[PDB]
C-alpha cells in the first residue's frame, strides 16, 4: 500500500499512469509516482521506492515513487530574465543534461521521450533527467492553430521510423541545447512529416546515404534544398557550442556524437 | 461532473497557456481535483507564471492539503521557487502558517538550504 | 516492396502507422495497411498481405495489408433516415459484431480498443472488426469543449485499470449496442475518471466486491448513487435486447457475459 | 508546409467534424497530401456528410489519382456509397470516367454487384 498520498495526474506513460503525491513519510513533500502492472547518477531523478501493491496469479500492481523537482527546463527557460540564460549556466545544465542522458546509454537505456519537459531544473539549477507520457500536444501560429503532440526533438531516425537506437536522445539533446540559447523550439514540427522536413531545412537534405531506402518518407521527397547556418537560429553561441551542437544535431545516428564524447567535447572546457 | 481536474493537472504540469486557457475556457478556479486539492495547491511551484495566472484569476491562496495540511507557500519555499513564493506571497497567502509537522514554509526553505527563500521570508515577517 | 499504393496515413497504433492505400495490383481498390518492424472469419477484416520491407540483423521492416471497408458504423449510424436504424437490421449487425468478436475471443485475441469508428459497416451491411489506432479525439457539449481521446467505450476494468481481459471488449460490444439504437453515445466520458462515473451513473454502483480493493479509484469514491433504468437512455429496445444489453454492459469481467455465449442468447431469435 | 494534409486524414478518416473545423479554420480544399491526392479522393466514401462537406466548399470533384487513375465516383461506385456517389455527382464529378483499367464508375459498381449504384449510374447516364 502506499504512504506517498496522490496528489494530482501528472501523465499516463505506456507502463501506466504518473502522479504528483506528497509522500507521507517525509516532509508531505512532492514525489512522482508510477503505478506499474506486470504479469543512481545526480543527473537522473532518483527512485525512492518501489511500493509492491498486490502480488497475483500473474500480475502485479506495483508503485515505483520517483524524485521530483517541481520546475521543467520548459518553464526554467520560460522563466530566465530577458535577456537569456546565462552562458555559463547552458555549458552546465548542458553539461549535466549529457552526463545525465550519458549514464542512461551506459546500462542498455534508451531514453527516446527526451522533451525538455522530461529534463528537470531544480531550484539550484541542478539537472535531472525524467520522463512523464503526459503530453503536452500543442497548437500552431496563433491564428494558424495546427495540433500536434510535441515531437519537435524527435530524432530524425525515429521520425522517417527506421529505429530507436541510443543516439535518438542524443539528437534531442541538440534540440534542448539549441533550445537553451533560444527560449523558442528550434524545429516546431505539427505532422510526423512537418517535422522531418524542418529539421533538414535547418540541418540540410543528407545525401542518399545517411538516409535509408526502406523508411517511410524517400530522401528525395525533401528535395536537397537547404544547408541554412546553424547561427541563424542559435545566436551569440560560441564556436565550442556551434561545434557540440552540430555533432549532436547530425542525421546519421552511427555518425551522430554519442552521449559519452560529448561529455568531453571542447566546449565544456 | 469535474472539468477542474484538467485544471489540476495543467497547473501540476505547469501548463501556463492551458491553465490559462482552461481558464479562459470557463473552468473553476477554486475546485478539488477528484483528488481533493486544487490546483495552486497542485501546481508546478517554479511555474511562476502558472501561480501568477491562477491566483490573479480568483485564486484562493491558502487552502490546508487534506492529509499533509501543507500549503502552497510552504511547497514554494521547500523546492526554492522564490518566483512562486513571492508571486503566492503578494496575491494573499500568510507566509507563516504550519504544517501537519508544524513547519513554517521558512524552516522548510531554512532546512533544506534555499538562502535565497530563507531570506525572503526571515524578512516580510 | 510495396505495390500497393499508401494514399494517406489514417491513424498510428502501438505497432506502427495505418494508412490508407490503393492496392494497385487489384482495382487501385482501396487497402488499410499496417507497416510494422520487428526485431479468416467473415466479420473480421482480412489481411490481403503481408509484405517484408527489409530483413536484417535484428528488426525486420513487413507491410500488412488488410482489407477495407470505407464506412464505419459511426458515418453508418450517421448517415441513417431520421427514425434510427431499422431493428431487423440491429439485431444482425449487432449479431455480427459479436460473432466475430468472438472469433478473435477463440483464438486468444483481446481487441481492447473495440469503439466504433473501428466497426466496419459494409455497402451490404456487413461487418467486420479492425483497429486503427487513429484516435479521434474529441471536445465537449457545445459551449463545454473539454478535449479526450474517446474512451468511451473503455471497459470499466480497464478504467480503473486492473485488467485487459478477453471480457474487456464484451463491455464495449454492449456501449455500441446500446449506441445503435442510440446513434449518440452511451457513456461520454471526458477523463478516465469521468468515464468510470457514467457508467455507473447509469448502471449503477456495484456492492464492494466486483469493484477490486487495490485498482486506481476506490468503490466509495463514486458513491452507490444511482441504479438508472436501461429504457431511460436505450428507447424502443425490446426485451431481449434489454436484456443481452445489461449482459455485456455488466461491471465484473469474468460474470459479465462471453462472446460466445452472447452469440447463443434469446435476442437473436 | 501542408496542414492540408490533415484535411486529407480527416476526409480519409471520415472526420466530418474535423475536416468541416479543419476547413472553416483556414484549411486548403484542394492541396495535396504530401502523399499526393487531395481529400474527396481519401475521403472515406460513405460518410456522404464529408464528400458533401468538402464538395460544397471548394472542392473541385475531378480529380484522377496519380498512379491509379481511379477518381472518387469511382470508389463511391465500388464501396457501393450512393450516397458519396450522388453528392459528387451533384456536386460536378461525371460519373463516366475511366481509371488505368480503363473502368466507368458504373463498370465498378456493376462488377462488385452494386445494385443500387448500378441503377444510379445505369441512368443519369
Amino acid at each position: 500500500d502506499q504512504q506517498y498520498e496522490c496528489v494530482a495526474e501528472i501523465g499516463e506513460g505506456a507502463y501506466g499512469k504518473v502522479f504528483k503525491a506528497r509522500d507521507l513519510k517525509n516532509g508531505g513533500r512532492f514525489v512522482a509516482l508510477k503505478r506499474v502492472r506486470v504479469q543512481e547518477h545526480p543527473n537522473v531523478v532518483r527512485l525512492f521506492d518501489v511500493c509492491t501493491v498486490s502480488r497475483t496469479d500473474r500480475e502485479t500492481k506495483l508503485t515505483l515513487v520517483f524524485e521530483h523537482v517541481d520546475q521543467d527546463l520548459t518553464t526554467y527557460l520560460d522563466k530566465v530574465p530577458e535577456p537569456g540564460v546565462p552562458t555559463e549556466t547552458i555549458k552546465d545544465m548542458m553539461f549535466q543534461l549529457l552526463r545525465g542522458l550519458d549514464f542512461l546509454h551506459s546500462h542498455r537505456v534508451v531514453h527516446r521521450d527526451l522533451k525538455p519537459q522530461n529534463i528537470l531544473v531544480t531550484s539550484s539549477g541542478q539537472i535531472k533527467l525524467a520522463d512523464f507520457g503526459l503530453a503536452r500536444i500543442y497548437s500552431f501560429q496563433m491564428a494558424l492553430t495546427s495540433v500536434v503532440v510535441t515531437l519537435w526533438y524527435r530524432a530524425p531516425e525515429v521520425l522517417l521510423q527506421s529505429s530507436y537506437a541510443t543516439p535518438v536522445d542524443l539528437w534531442s539533446v541538440g534540440c534542448i541545447f539549441a533550445e537553451m540559447f533560444r527560449r523558442k523550439p528550434l524545429f516546431r514540427g505539427s505532422s510526423d512529416v512537418d517535422q522531418l522536413g524542418k529539421i533538414l531545412d535547418v540541418i540540410g537534405l543528407p545525401g542518399e546515404e545517411d538516409w535509408p531506402r526502406d523508411v517511410a518518407l524517400p530522401r528525395q521527397a525533401f528535395h536537397s534544398k537547404s544547408a541554412q547556418p546553424i547561427e541563424k537560429f542559435v545566436t551569440d553561441i560560441d564556436e565550442l557550442g556551434k561545434d557540440l551542437l552540430l555533432k549532436c544535431l547530425t542525421f546519421n545516428p552511427a555518425k551522430r556524437i554519442s552521449a559519452y564524447s560529448a561529455l568531453s567535447h571542447p566546449y565544456f572546457q | 461532473e469535474p472539468s477542474a481536474d484538467w485544471l489540476a493537472t495543467a497547473a501540476a504540469r505547469g501548463r501556463v497557456e492551458e491553465v490559462r486557457a482552461l481558464l479562459e475556457a470557463g473552468a473553476n478556479p477554486n475546485a478539488p481535483n477528484s483528488y481533493g486539492r486544487r490546483p495552486i495547491q497542485v501546481m508546478m511551484m517554479g511555474s511562476a507564471r502558472v501561480a501568477e495566472l491562477l491566483l490573479l484569476h480568483g485564486a484562493e491562496p491558502n487552502c490546508a492539503d487534506p492529509a499533509t495540511l501543507t500549503r502552497p507557500v510552504h511547497d514554494a519555499a521547500r523546492e526554492g521557487f522564490l518566483d512562486t513564493l513571492v508571486v503566492l506571497h503578494r496575491a494573499g497567502a500568510r507566509l507563516d502558517v504550519r504544517d501537519a509537522w508544524g513547519r513554517l514554509p521558512v524552516d522548510l526553505a531554512e532546512e533544506l538550504g534555499h538562502r535565497d527563500v530563507a531570506r525572503y521570508l526571515r524578512a516580510a515577517a
